[PDB]
């Protein structure tokens, strides 16, 4: 039930990410010369979360004040000294209350693999990519598939000559 | 309560909209 | 249902940031001479956020009183001396309350990947074009993007001849 | 749904400021000879503020008083002294109390991307522009998007030939 | 009934892992040189969790106060020293109130077994792959996959000639 339309989800959206880099990929390496296949690790786990902070009032200087009583008492007869300081102080502290509802479906990991062709030129030799080459297709995919860190995202592509 | 403090926010904004 | 409303809002937005990047694109290097695809990272998480802020009144000078009561006394018999304050003050302070709902559907995270062709002049020769003009490439597609640096935008532009 | 209506109403922003440049950069640069886009960073959050401001009292000269009791003893007999001084004052403070609720769909930072044609003379040159227009087509864009700094606005416009 | 929905759930999960696999597979190995299964351990555990968190207030420089009381007394007659602190403190703390429902039906344990034919050129030989082919097929199963060390998937990846 629930558990189909979520796997129908996340194909949608791996399509959609095969389709985003295929459109780039598809004019410097030629039309069937690039596949690609994407799978998605999503977040159908509903959160909801609410943040509290206080900022810190330890430092006399941002400390925000309403009551305070000193009291201070030296009876001096260091000799038969006597000092004496009561000090009550009531705070007002600066507050924020964030609520947050995370979305359903959101991708927690993406790893895609991408393969390319060999060039065959005019004689048919097919002749291997470059290595600048590949840099440029690595670079396109991790633009295209919207790679970062913090998912754990990986992407592997490897030149090979395509079969009949 | 997660809804509790999410009522706290709420009267918390009424007092911004009286204000 | 929801999620696929949300993939078309991304998928909207990544097609008229493509869009706009092409207007640009288009009369300097030439129709077909650019090609570009956006990804989307977006924020469909529902916020709800109160601020407080009190201003510091550590400060005598800055800090507005309501009341305020100064016992001194001085008995002087250093000698005998009995020195004894006791202040009370009552303080007024001011007070912000932001209350902020965040919009869902932001944008959090950019990245576009941008591919130029070659220049093919009167005789057909595939010249590559220049820095400058590649980094002419780059600015103008910050631009359209409009590239952020808090938001953690990367953009990839290369140059590499079109295929058949 | 209201996220159509959000991206329906940056496109009409940016169309107009895209308009606004266009109407000056026309008359000099000449019809087609230039070529601009805009993109919009809004804000479609509702905010709601609400600001107290207490005027300090700290000084006895701008400080308003409605009772005021001045206790004052000294028993001489620096010998046998015994000074004594209670003082209490209930103050009157100025107040001024700020409620805003900031417009939906505001701007927050807008970058713009503009890009010129060369001037082909009788002879069909292509001669390139000179610095001077340059720095006066820089203004006019600056003064036709509303360019600020506290926004964040970024301008870029550069002079390049256009294709066939 | 429900184990039924549940069964064919992961027969569906599997299935389209297969598909993923034997789509980046094909072009480089050849249709039919290549068949892979996979066998899913899911998760049908209902799982409901609430998160507190404290923020440690320990340090006095982040340390969040409402109220202070410091008695301090010293009878200097070391002598007939007489030190006396009485200090009572009351603390605001920051508190995140996390609620996460785990989806019903996500992926525990992955394992994909994977088998590839050998190579028979024009004379028919059956020239068995390379040790780089044989890399780049793990490899490309493991972006296929998802593979992860956190669920503890295991991908085995042998040549050997399929039989008539």
């Amino acid at each position: 039930d629930l558990n189909d339309a979520q796997l129908k989800f996340a194909n949608d959206v791996e399509s959609r990410i095969q389709r985003r880099i295929e459109a780039i990929l598809s004019p410097i390496v030629g039309n069937g010369n690039v596949h690609a296949q994407v799978t998605a690790q999503l977040d159908f786990a509903n959160k909801e979360q609410t943040e509290e902070h206080y900022s810190p009032n330890g430092d006399a200087s941002k400390a925000t004040l309403r009551s305070r009583q000193l009291n201070i008492s030296e009876q001096v007869g260091a000799g038969p000294r006597s000092t004496q300081r009561n000090e009550t102080s009531n705070y007002e502290v600066d507050r924020t209350i964030r609520h947050t509802k995370m979305n359903v479906g959101d991708i927690e990991r993406l790893s895609v693999a991408v393969v390319v062709n060999y060039k065959t030129l005019a004689d048919g030799k097919p002749l291997p990519l470059t290595a600048d080459q590949m840099k440029q297709i690595e670079d396109l995919t991790r633009e295209a598939m919207g790679f970062s860190d913090k998912r754990g995202d990986t992407l592997n592509v490897v030149n090979s000559p395509f079969s009949a | 309560a997660i809804q509790g403090i999410e009522g706290v926010i709420s009267q918390l904004q009424a007092t911004a909209m009286a204000a």
